[PDB]
């Protein structure tokens, strides 16, 4: 009735064990078929609703976080802002999704500034990710308040896993991917399609290693062998 | 306000049942104590917030030997239970201050 | 824990999913198209005896009712029609009683209902043309997508 | 005539779906019931209103009344009389036909307008027109049946309580009506005719206890188009039993007509005690168990459409009830106890008595310091500390923002209730040292407020200035996350708090759902897949052919039920086997162990199976079969084959495969599904009619037409919701609920606490990958 | 006007806060945003304004000194009044600027 | 334009709007609702003059 006993073990187990899945579930780790978090999903989907195109004038930021948090994300402002911004640096991403006017930071360790100054639109190669949306090739989900309809993934042409890269921690878990060049994986998913038996070492042959933004120098050819064979090692990058 | 008289003992309180536009609540009862405190107001033995979904309602106390009306009368004069409201009335006329 | 292998396989299968979903989408699409233009293209053949009878009727629902009510002549759509290989352009979800029986066009409510919403405009010849371009690229279409 | 027979074939393919099990001995007693029903329903006008039941030595049962005969004429339409209409035609889509049908042979004498009309009916189908006998001079109508005996079994005789039971509830709520229960195999008579009403059931239920004063409570009033009845008295036991009925019928879980009741209650006593400054007199404050203790009371109201939970009532969910019922005893007991004093004087004194014994069930409390306007006291600035100085009637609740603070605030009751914010997510004192600990702000924020120490050298548990702790978070994962940190650091610091049991759990609901004027609050998903299910079922009804009467509530609940379960096991197991192929062997024929070493049957089955597979198929795949050939036991395991997307895929059907409970499971559900739905079925909910040819097609049309109209709403936190709302939902104490934590073992805590809050990853990791990834996939089925 | 504009009606569901100040800011007021989102507070608080022009759902404040919880809590609508100011908006009654 | 003498004069707009015809206009019920209309036109018309 009003008052109910209950062991404390049976209560922390489940509600640590509701945490962690929806946390491992949901908020950390990306997709193997495209490479995106939700968040990074969900921005792109409000972005393209709004035409927002790539030869179209610009919006202003407060606009499209006000959308994204009233129509999909149910969570903070400042977090879907401080994604857009990493989504525009070209010191963070091998190939940028997003379009930006303004400040965006800089390496020497300066902020972004606020959303009240900026503007974005989506970027030329977006547009390849979101190709033929329209013609019942994914799945739609319902939102927090089932008035809306989002995809559940994107009928990407762009490998962008690979490309891009991703870094995220999670409960007992984390993830940690370099990006790389596009022209060397077009190359191995040829040579896949033509022989679907390709080993390990054959596919090296079109991709030798990562490609950072930064370039520099990768000292040493072990760990990558190791990486690509397993799926963990360690490299070292020595500046020039 | 008002003043209530207890039938056998004899003591009386003062209810406030609402207050001037613009007035904080809290900062008044803030106000009050802090005179109470420093003795520049006789009189005053009790001070609590009653309010609920009903409405508004402070509970004052006085000592023995005070009267209540003086009491009110002293925080009329000193606290925001009494203010002023000076009304200017400026707008936009065709484009002109009037 | 995955190495290179898996996730090239994986954006092979991806893709290879997204493709055939479409083709899907892009064939039913046309299909449909199909089926409403051969019905716009009969009318145009016996437009005194279906403005006699638009006329005579009272109430649009009576027009629309008695026009599904007896078999229409193809007259000068059979060479047009022929050209239709088997059930290429037959809509799936179409029962066998309606369309061509023998040398006669049956319709059904939807392309009843489609003929009366056809403009004024449409009885010049550059639309009748405009029909028969359209009717061969539906089909040309539809066998590149089967 | 030829649909008759479908109708009456359709009934008796399947009784237990239409009158109830047929084996316990239920559906037998519902049928009698079911035709008194009717009879008390017409005879209500008649000028005696009198019933006769009878059980004779044949085993059959005859109901008799006095009331307007059944009409006799002929429908110009039909050719026949009404009562043969009324006896056999379902009467449109959406209750004596399925007696009729499920009896082996009906009687039925009308008799009216100075005539007697007879006819017999064998199995529902009539053996001649109905005729005149002969002349008389009085109205009524009588029915007989000999129920089947190629249904009923086990238990085929009735019972005489039974029916006496049922008979004298009706008799009490509807007043001014006589039953009479007449037996013949060993002889026994009742008389049932109370014109006192509700009075007469609280004497009888107070008879072998012990009242305490004469007078009762009673009043019946009608506000708009509801109507109210209450009766209650005290006895000098220690129990609660309190009745509620709707429309003649009773509930067993309560509802929105009780909650209205104990709130006037509690409202009107508290009032009358303070008024009369009994309560200051003494040295003790009442609640309100101990004002509902040895109180019998009755409950019943009148509504025109209610709405329940299920479709087995069981508990009444209409939202205009409560204040109807609240309005008039709020009003009414006051009168009642300002006109009798005596008997408030004896129940105060037994209140009061209760009272004083619950306070001497605590321990040695100390008075402390409260917070107020002319002292601090030496506290921290965001406590809103309350008026109480007894810590035994103190609480204190802990919330997570500002926001969630104001919101509290704004709703609470100052006297004996405290609020205290947070900031954000708070130290985990598992992995961090103590010196970090007490370096912390949040946490000497708690310290300070809970006054108790820290260090367990000055710390003393006999400080505690609340004894009651209550923690109230978000309703999101987050907020699982924080209370997950809050019993850490209440366990790992702080024992002997958890020990005695000062912690509490408060339990905020997560959505808000309205339908017209219909309002209700929802905790979590699986409440939301309830009332999704409960608001698709009501009002509507399916018919298995063109003619033949609607299926039974609970069974269309319990098929649906047994469908969404089977359907969840499917999707929890579609990484092995295709979800097409699974879907489809709900409604093939079951192969049995038996049939796998003969063969030429499995190749059958399987080209039946491809073939059905092939024709349904929207999406571009191709299906192909083939059979194994086994050496070692001289078996034959059906192959299946498909292309999908240009890629050629095999699932083998083995040995184990059919000896598991997954097919056994599909196996149950198909035996109840194959065959059921015949070739005209159409379902309607409310006026809409929609012919359907399948049991899937009606229920996604059912559900499609249950949302229209629907407004759900979201809490992202406390800060969302109206002060108002959260007082009542959460903060009453007479409508809340709560937890309390107690510790089972010791050990096992520790173990826990150490594996999941600790520093290492990989046993952490373990037990995750353990209790989720795996443990999902239930082989039981049962 | 972009309350007007956005469709909000007195009889339909609530919106969230963050939408409307990032239509307002984005499209028409050049300014800041927690400026816009003090405004449209004062215009829902029954002791601040005789006839209330926003009708809020959430924590919006109160008269003992209490703020109002963040923007990405609360949900408003327009107020049945409000209506009654904007009428025959949409006949050529006023003029438009830039 | 408009009506001179026993005569009807059209405008290009009038004439385009003639195209856009719908052949379920020429039923015999819907002829009827242009008379109902131009009634209420003119009344319109009358309390604004
Ligand atoms: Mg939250």
């Amino acid at each position: 009735r009003e008052i109910t006993p209950v062991n404390i073990e049976e209560e922390l187990k489940s509600s640590y064990l509701d945490y962690a899945m929806s946390v491992i579930v949901g908020r950390a780790l990306p997709d193997v078929r495209d490479g995106l978090k939700p968040v990074h999903r969900r921005v792109l989907y409000a972005m393209n609703v709004l035409g927002n195109d790539w030869n179209k004038a610009y919006k202003k930021s407060a606009r499209v976080v006000g959308d994204v948090i009233g129509k999909y994300h149910p969570h903070g402002d400042s977090a879907v802002y401080d994604t857009i911004v990493r989504m525009a640096q070209p010191f963070s991403l091998r190939y940028m999704l997003v379009d930006g006017q303004g400040n965006f930071g800089s390496i020497d360790g300066d902020s972004a500034a606020a959303m009240r100054y900026t503007e974005i639109r989506l970027a030329k190669i977006a547009h390849e990710l979101m190709a033929d949306l329209e013609k019942e090739t994914v799945d739609f989900v319902d939102n927090y308040d089932g008035t809306e309809k989002i995809p559940d993934v994107m009928p990407t042409k762009i490998p962008n896993l690979l490309v891009n890269g991703s870094s995220g921690i999670a409960v007992g878990m984390a993830t940690n991917i370099p990006p790389h060049n596009l022209t060397e994986v077009i190359n191995g998913c040829l040579a896949y399609i033509d022989d679907e038996d390709i080993s390990i070492e054959g596919l090296m042959e079109h991709i030798p290693g990562p490609d950072f933004p930064t370039a520099a120098i990768i000292n040493g050819r072990r760990g990558i062998e190791e990486a690509y064979r397993t799926g963990r090692g360690k490299v070292y990058i020595r500046a020039r | 306000a008002e003043v209530e008289v207890d039938a056998k003992t004899g003591r009386e309180t003062i209810i406030v049942h609402e207050i001037p536009y613009q007035v904080n609540k809290a900062r008044l009862i803030e106000k009050i104590a802090e005179l109470v405190k420093e003795k520049r107001v006789e009189g005053i033995s009790a001070l609590r917030d009653e309010s609920d979904k009903d409405g508004m309602r402070i509970v004052i106390e006085v000592k023995r030997d005070a009267v209540g009306e003086v009491v009110l009368n002293n925080l009329y004069s000193q606290t925001q239970l009494q203010v002023s409201f000076g009304i200017n009335m400026v707008a936009l006329h065709h484009g002109q201050p009037k | 824990i995955m190495n290179l292998k898996d996730i090239i396989a994986a954006f092979v299968r991806h893709r290879r999913e997204v493709v055939t979903r479409r083709t899907i989408f892009e064939l039913r699409k046309a299909r449909d198209r199909a089926h409403i233009l051969e019905a716009l293209a009969v009318a145009l053949a016996n437009i005194d005896p279906i403005i006699e009878l638009i006329r005579h009727a009272p109430t649009p629902a009576e027009a629309k009712t008695a026009l599904v009510a007896n078999p229409w002549q193809l007259g000068n759509v059979a060479a047009m029609l022929e050209r239709a290989g088997d059930d290429a352009a037959r809509p799936e979800w179409l029962e066998p009683e309606f369309g061509v029986r023998d040398g006669l066009y049956y319709l059904t409510e939807q392309q009843a209902q489609a003929i009366l919403d056809l403009r004024l405009q449409k009885l010049t010849g550059l639309e009748h043309e405009k029909l028969l371009d359209e009717y061969k690229e539906l089909l040309d279409q539809i066998a590149e997508l089967l | 005539s030829i649909k008759v027979l479908k109708g009456l074939d359709a009934v008796r393919k399947r009784p237990g779906m239409y009158i109830g099990d047929t084996d316990d001995g239920t559906g037998l007693h519902h049928m009698v019931f079911e035709v008194v029903d009717n009879a008390i329903d017409e005879a209500l006008a008649g000028h005696c209103k009198e019933i006769i039941v009878t059980i004779h030595a044949d085993n059959s049962v005859s109901v008799q009344d006095d009331g307007r005969g059944i009409p006799t004429g002929i429908h110009p339409e039909e050719g026949v009389s009404a009562a043969e209409v009324i006896m056999t035609v379902l009467h449109a889509g959406g209750g004596v036909s399925v007696v009729n049908a499920l009896s082996q042979k009906l009687e039925l004498v009308i008799q009216r307008e100075g005539k007697i009309h007879r006819q017999i009916y064998e199995h529902g189908v009539p053996q001649a027109p109905l005729a005149v006998t002969g002349e008389t001079e009085k109205t009524g109508t009588m029915v007989r049946f000999w129920p089947s005996l190629e249904t009923f079994t086990n238990v085929t005789e009735f019972e005489y309580e039974i029916l006496a039971k049922r008979l004298r509830e009706l008799s009490f709520l509807n007043s001014g009506v006589s039953i009479r229960l007449r037996d013949k195999r060993d002889g026994k008579e009742d008389h049932f005719h109370y014109e006192g009403g509700i009075k007469a059931f609280v004497e009888y239920l107070n008879k072998n206890k012990t009242p305490i004063h004469p007078n009762i409570f009673y009043f019946s009033t009608e506000k708009d188009g509801i109507g109210v009845e209450v009766a209650l008295q005290w006895n000098d036991g220690f129990q609660e039993n309190i009745y509620c009925f709707t429309n003649n019928i009773p509930q067993r879980d309560g509802g929105t007509h009780l909650a209205g009741f104990r709130a006037a209650m509690t409202r009107t006593l508290n009032a009358y005690m303070d008024k009369e400054g009994y309560s200051k007199k003494a040295k003790v404050s009442a609640t309100g168990d101990d004002a509902r203790e040895g109180l019998i009371a009755v409950v019943s109201v009148k509504v025109p459409d209610p709405k329940f939970s299920s479709q087995t009532k069981d508990k009444l969910v209409s939202s205009e009830v409560k204040s109807a019922v609240e309005q008039q005893m709020n009003e009414l007991l006051a009168e009642y106890l300002l006109e009798n004093p005596t008997d408030a004087k004896i129940v105060v004194g037994k209140i009061i008595d209760a009272a004083r014994a619950r306070e001497a069930a605590r321990r040695a409390r100390e008075m402390t310091r409260r917070k107020g306007a002319l002292d601090l006291a030496g506290l921290p600035g965001k406590l809103a500390d309350c008026q109480e100085r007894d810590p035994a009637l103190s609480e204190l609740y802990l919330v997570e923002g500002d926001s969630a603070g104001g919101s509290a605030k704004q709703g609470r009751n100052r006297k004996n209730q405290a609020i205290l914010p947070l900031k954000g997510k708070i130290l985990n004192v598992e992995k961090a040292r103590f010196d970090k600990m007490l370096s912390s702000q949040e946490v000497a924020t708690l310290i300070t407020a809970l006054g108790c120490g820290i260090g367990r050298d000055e710390y003393n548990p006999d400080k505690l200035r609340y004894h009651s702790i209550i923690i109230m978070t978000d309703a999101d994962v987050d907020g699982s996350h924080i209370r997950t940190l809050l019993l850490t650091f209440f366990y790992r610091q702080m024992p002997e708090i958890v020990e005695r049991g000062h912690v509490y759990i408060a339990q905020p609901p997560l959505y808000k759902v309205k339908k017209g004027k219909q309002e209700q609050y929802i905790k979590d998903d699986e409440a939301m897949d309830q009332y999704q299910i409960s608001i698709a079922l009501d009002g509507a009804t399916l018919h298995t052919n063109a003619s033949a009467p609607a299926l039974a509530g609970e069974a269309l609940e319990k098929l649906v039920s047994e469908y969404n379960a089977t359907q969840k096991m499917i999707n929890r197991m579609e990484r092995r086997y295709p979800k097409a192929m699974l879907k489809e062997l709900i409604y093939q024929p079951t192969l049995t162990e038996a049939d796998l070493s003969d063969e030429q049957t499995v190749t059958r089955w399987v080209n039946a199976l491809v073939s059905e597979l092939n024709d349904k198929e929207q999406h571009g795949s191709q299906w192909k079969f083939d059979v194994h050939t086994n050496a070692e036991q001289n078996l034959f395991e059906p192959i299946v084959r498909v292309r999908t997307h240009g890629v050629d895929t095999d699932y083998p059907l083995d040995h184990e495969f059919i000896t598991g409970g997954e097919y056994r499971r599909i196996c149950t559900l198909g035996e109840k599904l194959r065959g059921l739905l015949e070739e005209d079925a159409f379902i309607e909910r409310g006026e809409r009619r929609q012919p359907v040819a399948s049991f899937e097609q009606a229920l996604d049309w059912l559900v499609k037409e249950s949302r229209r109209g629907l407004s759900i709403q979201r809490y992202k936190g406390l800060g969302e919701m109206n002060p108002e709302q959260l007082w009542e939902t959460t903060m009453d104490p007479e409508s809340r609920r709560m937890l309390r934590v107690t510790v089972k073992d010791a050990i096992a805590a520790d173990q826990l606490f150490t594996t999941l809050m600790g520093d290492a990853v990989e046993p952490r990791r373990a037990f995750i990958e353990e209790n989720a990834l795996k443990a999902a996939n239930i082989d039981i089925e049962n």
